[PDB]
C-alpha cells in the first residue's frame, strides 16, 4: 500500500492506491482502502488488510453510539484516542497503520496511527510500503496555504509516486475530501491510469470443449 | 507402524489392526486389541500417540453407551462418526490435543448398508470403500485400488485383506506381529480368531 | 507442517451475464498421499453458495458452522440470507478467531434474489473481504488460477460459455498442481435454476 | 551474516515452432519492493543462432551468459569455425552449471534456436545443470501463472473435440510465428496484472534460418 | 564474511541531454554516530568518469587505490593514454564489476554500492550501478540506499524513460538532483547537509562541485504542531 | 531522541529535538516530544513513541482526577505516578522520561526516570540516544541559578551538539519555559542552531 | 524430489519403467521429464533424487564405459559399470549429492543384471527395485503380480501398471510413463504413455479403480 | 538393526548376520550377505553406515589378499584383526570417519584354535568367546552368558545361535529378515544354507 | 579507553587514560597506551590490548626497516602501514588506533584508524569508549593553531570528562608532546584533573 493525507485551507484530503497483495501476487486490483468512521471522519488504511477494516469498523460503530449518546457530531480526536488505545492494548499484533482525518465542530484534523499505538500530527502524512516515494513528492511540492484543488493534486501525485515506483502499490487512486461546512465527497477511482490494454486474441472456447462425466439439477428451493 | 486397515464390502465392514505394542527397543506385547465396540453395530479401531489412543477410544465408547441408554436407541454410524470428528476437531485446538487416528466401521440397520469412516487426529472425516492410517495405505492402496470391487463378499474381502497384510509383512521395516481382524455386519460384531 | 497445504485443493468463482459460476476440485490428501476423490469443497445455504479451500477439518467445521448460523438467520428473519449479507457473516466469524484462525480460503458466490445482481467474493483466513466483478480464486493452485482467469476471462459471458471458461481455468490450473485435481465440479447458477456438472480430468 | 545470493525477479518464456523459436522476457529488474531498471535486457544473442536467458539472480545470470558466449568463441577457435549446434550448446551449459554444483548459479536458464534439421528448439536448465528439450517453457517469478495457460493454448491440454464425448483430443499442430507472439504478449500482460515483479516492458527474440530478429512491447509500469 | 563499520549513505544520479550528473553527501557514519564530516565519496577517474560509492568507507578507500593504480597502469607503454587509448567509463565499470563479483564469489565482499557515471568517447552517456553482490543494472536514473526509495521517484518524474533524455537540460537535471538531496536530508537519519556534486558533459567536460549545502528548507510549519493528538498548548 | 530539562532562577525549561525514526527512516521530522500532563507539569519523552504516549496520557488522566479531589499536585507527585507506571511495567516498556514542573513553593524541579523505573531528582537532566555526546559539555557548562536567556542558550548549544553527532536526533529544537509568569513555547530552526 | 522408478529382472531380460513428473514444492515444473538415462545402447539408468546429479554422472558413466571397451576390446560388465559410478559418488559422500538409481544391463557372463546405486555409497544387486516418492505403491503391484516366467508383453504391462498405481496415489508422481525392455543385444524403447489417457483406458479394460467415477 | 553375531566354540567360529537392507520405509532387499572373506581361514562380518560398510570391508579384503600374494602366506587372525583395528583407529580422527563395526572370525592354523575379534568403529578391539554389535548384544548376551560353554561343538553352537535369533525375532522392533550363518574352521569357510 | 591526539602550532600532543579492563575488573590502572613506533611518530591504542600491541610492534619493525633503507618515514607512511594491517586483518582484529607524528616539513599531523581499517586525516581525533561523552565538548572547544599550554589544557579537560562518565576509562592522564624541540612525556594525577 501507499496512503496519504494533506491539509488545506478549509479542510483535509486523504488518498490511497487500490492494490491488495498476497505475497508477490495481486489479489485485488481495485480494493477500497478509504474507510468511513463517521460521515465526516474518514480513514486511510495500510498494513494487514483485515485489521484495518476490522479496527475502523469497530471504532466507527462505537463512535456512532457515542454520537447518539452525546447528541453531538463525533470528533476526530475521539476516533484517534479510541483507535490508539485499542491498538496499544494489542501491542502491535493488530497490524493496522492508519491515516485518520476529518472535520468536526472543533475544525479540520489530520493524524496518523501506527500498529503499536503511537500517533502523529501533521499537515501532510504518508504511510505504507510506498510512503517514501509519496513523502518524497510531498516534501518537494507541499506548501502552506493550499487550496482544495491544489491539495487533491498533491495527494494524488503522491499516490502516483507510490503506484509507479513501489511494487507494493498499484492500479487506481481513491480520494476523499473533507471540507468544513460541507458534506464529505468520496471520490472512488478518482484516477484510473492503469487500464488493461485490449488482448491480442479472444479465448472464448467452442462449446463442448470441456469433457463432462455427469450432469444434475441442483435443488436450491425448499 | 501401528497398522490399522479397513475395507467396506457388499454386506459388511472389515477392520484389521496390528497386535504389536512397542516401547523403545522392546516389543512389550504381541496380542494387543486396538479397537473398542461403541455400539452393537459400530466398531472403532485406533492408532497414534501412546495413552491418548485408549483414553480417547474409551471416552467415546462411554459417550455413545450413555446415548444408547438415554434414548433406548442405537446411533447410526454416520451420527457416531460426526460426533467423533467433532471431538477431534475440538481437540486439535486444545492445550494438549489427542494425537489419535481412527477408523469407524459400522452397519446402518435403517439403510441396511455397511459404512466405513476414516478420521485423522485433526478431525478430517471421509467415507471410503477402503481406508488406512499412517504408512499402511502407502503399501496397500495400490492393491485395493486394483482388486477392490464394490460387490465383494465378506470372504472375498478377507482374502483381499490377507493380500495387504502379506505385502506389509514383506516391505515394512518393522515387525507388527500380525493383525486382529473383526467383521461388522447386520448381525453385529465378531472376531476372526484364525488369521 | 503448513496447514493450508496439507490437504490440498482449489476453488474458483466467476461472474457472467445474469449468472455466476463456482467450481472446485475433489481431491483430499495427506501431503503426498491421495486419500479421497469425492471431497466436495462447495456448499450452499439456500441460494447462496460457499466454496472453501485449505485445512479440511476446518472446511468441514465451517460448513457445519455456517449451516448452523444460516438456519437460525432464516428462522428469525423469516427469509433466506442474501450473498452480500452472508459475505459479512463469513468475515465476522473468521475475524472472531483472529489469533487462532481457521486455515481456510473461502469463496462466496450467488445471485441476489431481490436485485438479480450476480455476486462473488473471496476471503483470507482472518476474514478480509475481497469483492470482485470478474473472478475469485483460492487454494494451493491460486497462482495458476490467477494466470488462467486473467487471460481466459471476459465480461458478460452467457451461462453455457461461462461454463467452458471456468472449467478450463480450473482443469489446467489443477494439472500444474500436485495437491489439486482427482476430479472436479462446476456449479452454474442462474436466478432460479442451478446446474451442477462433474468434469472429466486426468487422475494423477 | 553475508548472503551471496539475491533475487532480481523477472520472468522469461521460450516457445518452439516448426521452423522458428522465440525467447521472451520482461525488462524489469527489481530488489524487494524497489525497481532498479524498467529496461534491463536479459535475453541475449550469443551467436550461432542461439539465444539465451538466465533468470533469477542477475549477477549469476550475467556471469553464466558471459561464460557461454566465451565458450562459443573458443569452440570456433578450437574446431575450425564449426557452428555450435543447439544440442551441443545445451550439453556445454550443463557442464558450466554443474561445475558450480556446490556453489550454484542461482538462475533458471533457457536457450532457444534451431536444431540440425532446421526445426525450432528450446532447452531449459535447472540451477545445477539438469536439462531437457521442450516445445514450451516459462521461467522465473510468474512461471506458475504463465505455464498452465501455455499447456492449454499451445499443447491444447484438457481441450477435447466438440461432440466427441471427451474421447477425441484436440489435434496437436504447429503454430505460426504470429500466433505464438500473440500468446507471448497475452501471457505477459496477464502476468503483469497479477505479479508485482512483472511489468515495464517485454522484449522478444525470434530465431529463424534468416537470423535473429527483435520485437519490443510496453507493459504496465505499476 | 564482513560487517560494515564506517559507512556512507545514498549516491544519486541521472542522465540529461548532453551528459550525466552524480551526487553524494560528505558523511562517514559510525552506526548512529555521525563521526566523519569531510569524506569525499565521489571519485573522478580522468576527465570523463566519476565513481560514486556508498557503503563501507574502508572498502571505498581500497577502490580509490585500485582506480588510481588503474590510471597509472593504463599510461604504461601507451602514447595515446591522453587520447584514443584513454580510460573509458565502460572500461572502469567493467573492471569494478569484475572485482565485485569475484569478491562476493569468495565470500569476502567489498561492502559497497557503486554508480559509475561518465561520457564515452563517442559522446554517449554512461550510467551503470554495481554492488557487493556483483549485481549490475543501468537506468536513466540510478540511486543507492535511501536514494533508491526517495530520489528515484523524483528523478523519474523528469526522465521517466529513454525518450525524455534529449528533452532534459543540465539546468533542470541539476535542480532535480539538488532537490532530491534536500529530501534525503529531511528523511534519512544517516545523511548530512553537506554534499558534493559532479557533472560530466560531452561539451563542457567534467565539472566537480565541492562543499555544497542543502538550502531553501521548509521548517516554519513546525511551530504550529503541538502534542500528538489532543494537546492544545 | 535528544531531550533535557534544566532548572534555573525563575523556574525550569524543557528542551527536545523533533526526530522520530523507524530504523534509519525519519517517520516524523517535526515531532513534539514535550508534553503536558498538567498546567505547569510537563515531561520530555524518549524511547518508544507508543509507550511514552500511552504513559503520558494515563498520567494526565491521574493528575486531572487528583486535581478534582485534592487540588494542584506537586511535581514530585507527578514524577511518582510516572515512576509507578514505568517501574511496575518495566518488562513491557521502553520509556526514558524526564518530568519537569513549576510550583510556587518548590519553584522549578526536575525528575528523571530511566528504563528501570527509578527516580532521580536533579538540578538538570539529559536523556535520549543523543545525550551521550553532551555529558561532557553539559557538566562543564551547567551552573545553578542561571537566567532565562542563559538557560535557553545552554539548552540550545547542548541539543545542537547532540543533534550534530547523533543520527537519531535532528529537526527543530523545541523548548517549553515553566515559570510563575506562565507557559512559553519556543522553537529554533536548523539554520540558527547548526552554525553555533 | 518426487518420482516413481522401477526395474525388475525376468526370463526375457529387464523391464524399466518410470514416471515423468518434476515438482518444485507443489508447483509441477514438468510432465515430460526423462528419468531413464540412455548411458549407452546396452546400459540404462534411472533418475531419482537429484535430476542433475543423475544426468551428469550417468552420462559421465557412459564415457567411462566407452573408454573401458576401447582398451579391453570387450563389453563392460554391469557389475563394473555400477561400481565405477558408486565408487565415484562415494568420493563425494557428505558433499550433498542426491541419487537413487538402478543401473540395468544384460551381458553374457552375468545375464540380466540390476544394481541399485545410491548417493550414500550403497551398491546392491537385486531382482526387483523401486525408487522414489511413489515406490511403495509400485512395490505392491509388483510383489503381488511378479513371476520369473513372465512374458515380455505381460512384463511390460506390469511395469506400466505399477507406475500408474503410483501416479494415481502419489501426488508427486505422474505425467506419463516411459517403458524400456533391456535385452542382451541392447535396450528397446516401448514408448511414452500419457497417464491421463492410460488411466481411463486401464480402468475400463481391467475393471480396477472403482473408487474413481469415470 | 543390522544384526551381526559371533560365537567361538571348541573347534570353529560361527558368524550370523541379518539379511535385511532397509532404506526409509521400504525393505529394498532380504538376502544381503554382510560379510567378506579376507583369507581362506578368516571371515569378517560388518554393520553400520550405508556405503561405508561395504567400501571398508572390500578395502580390507584387497589389502589382506595383496599381503597373501606378496608373501605367499596367510596372515593370522590376530594379525588381521590388528591391521583392521589400526585402519579404524586412523579413520576415527579423519575428515570423514568410516562408521563401520566389524566382527572378525578366524581359525589360526599354527595354534589350531578358533578366534573371534570384536572391533567397533572407534578401533576398539576385544577377543571374545561370543560377540555382537549394536542392540543385538542387549538381547543375546544373557542367553550366551547362561548357555555358553567353552567346550561346545559346532552343532551345539548353531543350536545356541538359533536360540539367540529366536529371542531377537520375538523382542526386536524391526523385521531383519533372518540371518545368513557362516562357519570358520580348520577346513576353511562354508555357509549354512538352511537356517 | 579514552584516547586523543591534537595538532597545534608547534606540533602535536597525544593523550590517553591508563585503564585496562577485564569485564568490570581493572587489570591495570597505570597502563601506557601512548606507544612509540618511531622517534617522532607515536600512536594511541584502543580496543584489544593484545591486538594493538601486536600491531604496534609490527609497525615499529616496518618503520625501523624503512629507516635503514630510505631514511625517516612520513607520518602518512606510518599511518599507511597501520591501515594495511588493520584493513587486511579486519575480521580478526579489534583495534582503534590514532597515529600522530611530527615532521619538519609537514609539522604536526594526526591520522585516525577506526575498526574497519579506514584512514582519516584530521586536525584532532578522539577515540575509545570514553570519547562518546566528549564529542560535544571537544567540538565546541577545539581551535586550530593553539599553543602548547592551551592544547595541554584542552586534552586534560577533555579526558577528565571522558574519565568522569566512562567506567572503562580512568587512572592517570598520560600525554606525549611531539615538537621540533624533542619528545616530552607528561602525566596528570586524579587529585588534579578530577576537580577541574
Ligand atoms: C499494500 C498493498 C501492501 O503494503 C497495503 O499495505 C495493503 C493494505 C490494504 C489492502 C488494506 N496490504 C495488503 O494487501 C496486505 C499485505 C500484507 C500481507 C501479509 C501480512 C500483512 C500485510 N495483504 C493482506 O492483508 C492480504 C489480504 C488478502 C489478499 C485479502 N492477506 C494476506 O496476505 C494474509 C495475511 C493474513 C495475516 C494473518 C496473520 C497476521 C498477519 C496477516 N495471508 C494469506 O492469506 C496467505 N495465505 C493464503 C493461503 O492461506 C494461508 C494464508
Ligand atoms: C530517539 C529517536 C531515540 O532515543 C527518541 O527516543 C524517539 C522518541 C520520541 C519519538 C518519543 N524515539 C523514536 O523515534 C523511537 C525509536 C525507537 C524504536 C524502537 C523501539 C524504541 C524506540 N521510534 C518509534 O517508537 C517508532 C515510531 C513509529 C515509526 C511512528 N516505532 C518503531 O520504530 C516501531 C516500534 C516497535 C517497537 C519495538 C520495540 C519496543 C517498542 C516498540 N518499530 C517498527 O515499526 C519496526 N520496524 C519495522 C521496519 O524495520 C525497522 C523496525
Ligand atoms: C578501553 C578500556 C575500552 O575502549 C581501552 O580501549 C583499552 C585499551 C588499552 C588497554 C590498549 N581496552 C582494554 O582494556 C580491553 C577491553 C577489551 C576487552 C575485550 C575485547 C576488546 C577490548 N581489554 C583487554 O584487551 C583485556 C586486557 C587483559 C585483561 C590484560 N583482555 C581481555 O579482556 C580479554 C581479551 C579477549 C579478547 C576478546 C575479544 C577480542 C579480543 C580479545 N578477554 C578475556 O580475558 C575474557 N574475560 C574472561 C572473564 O570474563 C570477562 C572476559
Ligand atoms: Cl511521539
Ligand atoms: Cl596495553
Ligand atoms: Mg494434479
Ligand atoms: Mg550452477
Ligand atoms: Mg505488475
Ligand atoms: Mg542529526
Ligand atoms: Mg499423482
Ligand atoms: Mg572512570
Amino acid at each position: 500500500t501507499t496512503i496519504v493525507g494533506v491539509k488545506f485551507n478549509n479542510g483535509v484530503v486523504i488518498a490511497a492506491d487500490t492494490r491488495s497483495t498476497q505475497g508477490p501476487i495481486v489479489a485485488d486490483k481495485n480494493c477500497a482502502k478509504l474507510h468511513r468512521i463517521s460521515p465526516k471522519i474518514w480513514c486511510a488504511g495500510a498494513g494487514t488488510a483485515a485489521d484495518t477494516e476490522a479496527v475502523t469498523q469497530l471504532i466507527g460503530s462505537n463512535i456512532e453510539l457515542h454520537s447518539l449518546y452525546t447528541s453531538r457530531e463525533p470528533r476526530v480526536v475521539s476516533a484517534l484516542q479510541m483507535l490508539k488505545q485499542h491498538l496499544f492494548k494489542y501491542q502491535g499484533h493488530i497490524g493496522a497503520y492508519l491515516i485518520v482525518a476529518g472535520v468536526d465542530p472543533t475544525g479540520s484534523h489530520l493524524f496518523s496511527i501506527h500498529a503499536h499505538g503511537s500517533t502523529d500530527v501533521g499537515y501532510y502524512l504518508s504511510l505504507g510500503s510506498g510512503s517514501l516515494a509519496a513523502m518524497a513528492v510531498l516534501e518537494s511540492h507541499w506548501k502552506q496555504d493550499l487550496t482544495k484543488e491544489e491539495a487533491i493534486k498533491l495527494a494524488s501525485d503522491a499516490i502516483q509516486a507510490g503506484i509507479w515506483n513501489d511494487l507494493g502499490s498499484g492500479s487506481n487512486v481513491d480520494v476523499c475530501v473533507m471540507e468544513i461546512g460541507k458534506d464529505a465527497e468520496y471520490l472512488r477511482n478518482y484516477l484510473t491510469p492503469n487500464v488493461r490494454e485490449e488482448k491480442q486474441k479472444s479465448y472464448k472456447f467452442p462449446r463442448g470443449t470441456t469433457a463432462v462425466l455427469k450432469e444434475s439439477i441442483v435443488n436450491i428451493c425448499d | 507402524m501401528d497398522i490399522i486397515l479397513g475395507i467396506r464390502v457388499q454386506d459388511s465392514v472389515i477392520l484389521a489392526s496390528s497386535k504389536a505394542v512397542t516401547r523403545g527397543i522392546s516389543v512389550l506385547k504381541d496380542s494387543d486389541d486396538k479397537t473398542r465396540q461403541l455400539s452393537p453395530h459400530t466398531l472403532m479401531s485406533f492408532a497414534g500417540e501412546a495413552g491418548d489412543t485408549v483414553q480417547f477410544a474409551e471416552y467415546i465408547q462411554a459417550n455413545i453407551q450413555l446415548y444408547s441408554i438415554r434414548e433406548d436407541y442405537e446411533l447410526s454410524p454416520q451420527a457416531v462418526s460426526s460426533f467423533v470428528r467433532q471431538e477431534l476437531a475440538k481437540s486439535i485446538r486444545s492445550r494438549r490435543p489427542y494425537q489419535v487416528n481412527v477408523l469407524i466401521g459400522g452397519y446402518d440397520k435403517k439403510k441396511n448398508k455397511p459404512e466405513l469412516y476414516q478420521i485423522d487426529y485433526l478431525g478430517t472425516k471421509v467415507e471410503l470403500p477402503y481406508g488406512a492410517h499412517g504408512y499402511s495405505g502407502f503399501y496397500t492402496f495400490s492393491l485395493l485400488d486394483h482388486h477392490y470391487r464394490p460387490d465383494m463378499t465378506t470372504e472375498e474381502g478377507l482374502d483381499l485383506l490377507k493380500l495387504c497384510v502379506q505385502e506389509l509383512e514383506k516391505r515394512m521395516p518393522m515387525d507388527f506381529k500380525g493383525v486382529i481382524v473383526k467383521i461388522v455386519d447386520k448381525d453385529g460384531i465378531r472376531q476372526v480368531d484364525d488369521f | 507442517s503448513d496447514p493450508s497445504s496439507i490437504n490440498g485443493g482449489i476453488v474458483v468463482a466467476m461472474t457472467g451475464k445474469d449468472c455466476v459460476a463456482i467450481a472446485c476440485d475433489l481431491r483430499l490428501g495427506s501431503q503426498s498421499l491421495g486419500v479421497s476423490n469425492k471431497f466436495e469443497k462447495i456448499f450452499h445455504y439456500g441460494h447462496v453458495f460457499l466454496g472453501i479451500t485449505g485445512l479440511a477439518t476446518d472446511v468441514t467445521t465451517l460448513n457445519e458452522m455456517f449451516r448452523y448460523k444460516t438456519n437460525l438467520y432464516k428462522l428469525k428473519e423469516e427469509r433466506a440470507i442474501e450473498p452480500e449479507t452472508f459475505t459479512q457473516l463469513v468475515s465476522s466469524s473468521l475475524y472472531e478467531r483472529r489469533f487462532g484462525p481457521y486455515f481456510v480460503g473461502p469463496v462466496v458466490a450467488g445471485i441476489n434474489s431481490k436485485s438479480g445482481k450476480p455476486f462473488i467474493a473471496g476471503f483470507d483466513l482472518i476474514g478480509c473481504i475481497d469483492e470482485a466483478k470478474d473472478f475469485i480464486v483460492s487454494g494451493t493452485a491460486s497462482d495458476q488460477l490467477f494466470g488462467m482467469c486473467e487471460s481466459l476471462y471476459e465480461p458478460n459471458l452467457e451461462p453455457e460459455d461461462l461454463f467452458e471458461t471456468i472449467s478450463q481455468a480450473l482443469l489446467n490450473a489443477a494439472d500444474r498442481d500436485a495437491l489439486s485435481g482427482w476430479g472436479a465440479v462446476v456449479y452454474i447458477i442462474k436466478k432460479d435454476e442451478v446446474v451442477k456438472r462433474y468434469l472429466k480430468m486426468r487422475q494423477d | 551474516q553475508f548472503n551471496p545470493y539475491g533475487d532480481n525477479g523477472g520472468t522469461i518464456l521460450g516457445i518452439a515452432g516448426e521452423d522458428f523459436a522465440v525467447l521472451a522476457g520482461d525488462t524489469r529488474n527489481i530488489t524487494d519492493y524497489s525497481i532498479n531498471s524498467r529496461y534491463e535486457p536479459k535475453v541475449f544473442d550469443c551467436g550461432d543462432n542461439i539465444v539465451m536467458s538466465a533468470n533469477g539472480f542477475a549477477a549469476d545470470g550475467d556471469a553464466l551468459v558471459k561464460r557461454f558466449k566465451n565458450s562459443v568463441k573458443w569452440y570456433h577457435f578450437d574446431h575450425n569455425d564449426k557452428k555450435l549446434s543447439i544440442n551441443s550448446a545445451a550439453r556445454n551449459i550443463q557442464h558450466l552449471l554443474y561445475g558450480k554444483r556446490f556453489f550454484p548459479y542461482y538462475v533458471h536458464t533457457i536457450i532457444a534456436g534451431l536444431d540440425e534439421d532446421g526445426k525450432g528448439a528450446v532447452y531449459s536448465f535447472d540451477p545445477v545443470g539438469s536439462y531437457e528439450r521442450e516445445q514450451c517453457r516459462a521461467g522465473g517469478a510468474a512461471a506458475s501463472l504463465i505455464m498452465p495457460f501455455l499447456d492449454n493454448q499451445v499443447n491444447f491440454k484438457n481441450q477435447y473435440e466438440p461432440g466427441t464425448n471427451g474421447k477425441v483430443k484436440k489435434p496437436l499442430k504447429y503454430l505460426s510465428v504470429e500466433e505464438v507472439i500473440k500468446l507471448v504478449r497475452d501471457s505477459f500482460t496477464s502476468a503483469t496484472e497479477r505479479h508485482i515483479q512483472v511489468g515495464d516492458g517485454l522484449e522478444i527474440l525470434i530465431v529463424t534460418k534468416d537470423g535473429v530478429r527483435k520485437e519490443f512491447y510496453e507493459l504496465k509500469r505499476d | 564474511t564482513q560487517q560494515p563499520i564506517v559507512t556512507g549513505t545514498s549516491v544519486i544520479s541521472m542522465k540529461y541531454d548532453n551528459g550525466v550528473i552524480i551526487a553524494a553527501d560528505n558523511l562517514g557514519s559510525y552506526g548512529s554516530l555521525l563521526r566523519f564530516n569531510g569524506v569525499e565519496r565521489l571519485i573522478p577517474v580522468g576527465d570523463n568518469t566519476v565513481v560514486g560509492i556508498s557503503g563501507d568507507i574502508s572498502d571505498m578507500q581500497h577502490i580509490e587505490r585500485l582506480l588510481k593504480d588503474l590510471v597509472t597502469e593504463n599510461a604504461y607503454d601507451n602514447p595515446l593514454a591522453d587520447a584514443e587509448e584513454a580510460l573509458e567509463p565502460s572500461y572502469i565499470f567493467e573492471y569494478l564489476a569484475t572485482v565485485m563479483y569475484q569478491r562476493r564469489s569468495k565470500m569476502n565482499p567489498l561492502w559497497n554500492a557503486i554508480i559509475v557515471a561518465g561520457v564515452q568517447s563517442n559522446g554517449d552517456q554512461f550510467l551503470r550501478y554495481v554492488n557487493l553482490l556483483g549485481v549490475t543494472y543501468s537506468s536513466p536514473t540510478l540511486a543507492t540506499g535511501f536514494g533508491a526509495h526517495m530520489a528515484n521517484p523524483l528523478l523519474r518524474k523528469v526522465v521517466d524513460r529513454e525518450s525524455d533524455i534529449p528533452k532534459t537540460t543540465v539546468q533542470v537535471a541539476e535542480e532535480a538532483i539538488v532537490n532530491a538531496m534536500r529530501v534525503l536530508y529531511y528523511r534519512d537519519a544517516r545523511s548530512s547537509r553537506n554534499f558534493s556534486l559532479a557533472i560530466i558533459d560531452k561539451n563542457t567536460g567534467l565539472t566537480f562541485k565541492k562543499n555544497l549545502q542543502v538550502e531553501n528548507m521548509k521548517w516554519d510549519f513546525a511551530k504550529d504542531i503541538k502534542g500528538y493528538g489532543t494537546q492544545k498548548i | 531522541t535528544s531531550i533535557m530539562a534544566v532548572t534555573f532562577k525563575d523556574g525550569v525549561i524543557l528542551g527536545a529535538d523533533s526526530r522520530t525514526t523507524t530504523g534509519a527512516y525519519i517517520a516524523n521530522r517535526v515531532t513534539d516530544k514535550l508534553t503536558r500532563v498538567h498546567d505547569k507539569i510537563w515531561c520530555c519523552r524518549s524511547g518508544s513513541a507508543a509507550d511514552t504516549q500511552a504513559i503520558a496520557d494515563i498520567v494526565q488522566y491521574h493528575l486531572e482526577l487528583y486535581t478534582s479531589q485534592y487540588g494542584t499536585p506537586s511535581t514530585e507527585t507527578a514524577a511518582s505516578v510516572f515512576k509507578e507506571l514505568c517501574y511496575e511495567n518495566k518488562d513491557n516498556l521502553t520509556a526514558g522520561i524526564i518530568v519537569a514542573g513549576y510550583d510556587d513553593k518548590n519553584k522549578g524541579e526536575v525528575y528523571t526516570i530511566p528504563l528501570g523505573g527509578s527516580v532521580h531528582k536533579l538540578p538538570y537532566a539529559i536523556a535520549g540516544s543523543g545525550s551521550t555526546f553532551i555529558y561532557g559539555y553539559c557538566d562543564k557548562n551547567f551552573r545553578e541559578n542561571m537566567s532565562k536567556e542563559e538557560t535557553v542558550d545552554f539548552i540550545k548549544h547542548s541539543l545542537s551538539q547532540a543533534i550534530k553527532w547523533d543520527g537519531s536526533s535532528g529537526g527543530v529544537i523545541r523548548m517549553v519555559v515553566l515559570t510563575a509568569a506562565g507557559v512559553e513555547r519556543l522553537i529554533f530552526y536548523p539554520d540558527e542552531y547548526e552554525q553555533l | 524430489a518426487g518420482a516413481t522408478t522401477l526395474a525388475f529382472r525376468f526370463q526375457g531380460g529387464i523391464i524399466v519403467a518410470v514416471d515423468s513428473r518434476a515438482t518444485a514444492g507443489n508447483w509441477v515444473a514438468s510432465q515430460t521429464v526423462k528419468k531413464v538415462i540412455e548411458i549407452n545402447p546396452f546400459l540404462l539408468g534411472t533418475m531419482a533424487g537429484g535430476a542433475a546429479d543423475c544426468q551428469f554422472w550417468e552420462t559421465w558413466l557412459g564415457s567411462q564405459c566407452r573408454l573401458h571397451e576401447l582398451r579391453e576390446k570387450e563389453r563392460i560388465s554391469v557389475a563394473a559399470a555400477s561400481r565405477i559410478l558408486s565408487n565415484l559418488v562415494y568420493q563425494y559422500k557428505g558433499a550433498g549429492l542426491s541419487m537413487g538409481t538402478m543401473i540395468c544391463g544384460y551381458t553374457r557372463k552375468e545375464g540380466p543384471t540390476i544394481y541399485y546405486v545410491d548417493s550414500d555409497g550403497t551398491r546392491l544387486k537385486g531382482d526387483i527395485f523401486c525408487v522414489g516418492s511413489g515406490q511403495t505403491f509400485a512395490y505392491g503391484v509388483l510383489d503381488s503380480n511378479y513371476k520369473w516366467d513372465l512374458s515380455v508383453e505381460d512384463a511390460l504391462y506390469l511395469g506400466k501398471r505399477s507406475i500408474l498405481a503410483a501416479a494415481h496415489r502419489d501426488a508427486y508422481s505422474g505425467g506419463s510413463v516411459n517403458l524400456y525392455h533391456v535385452t542382451e543385444d541392447g535396450w528397446i524403447y516401448h514408448g511414452n504413455h500419457d497417464v491421463g489417457e492410460l488411466f481411463w483406458k486401464v480402468k475400463e479394460e481391467e475393471g480396477s479403480f472403482n473408487n474413481v467415477i469415470g
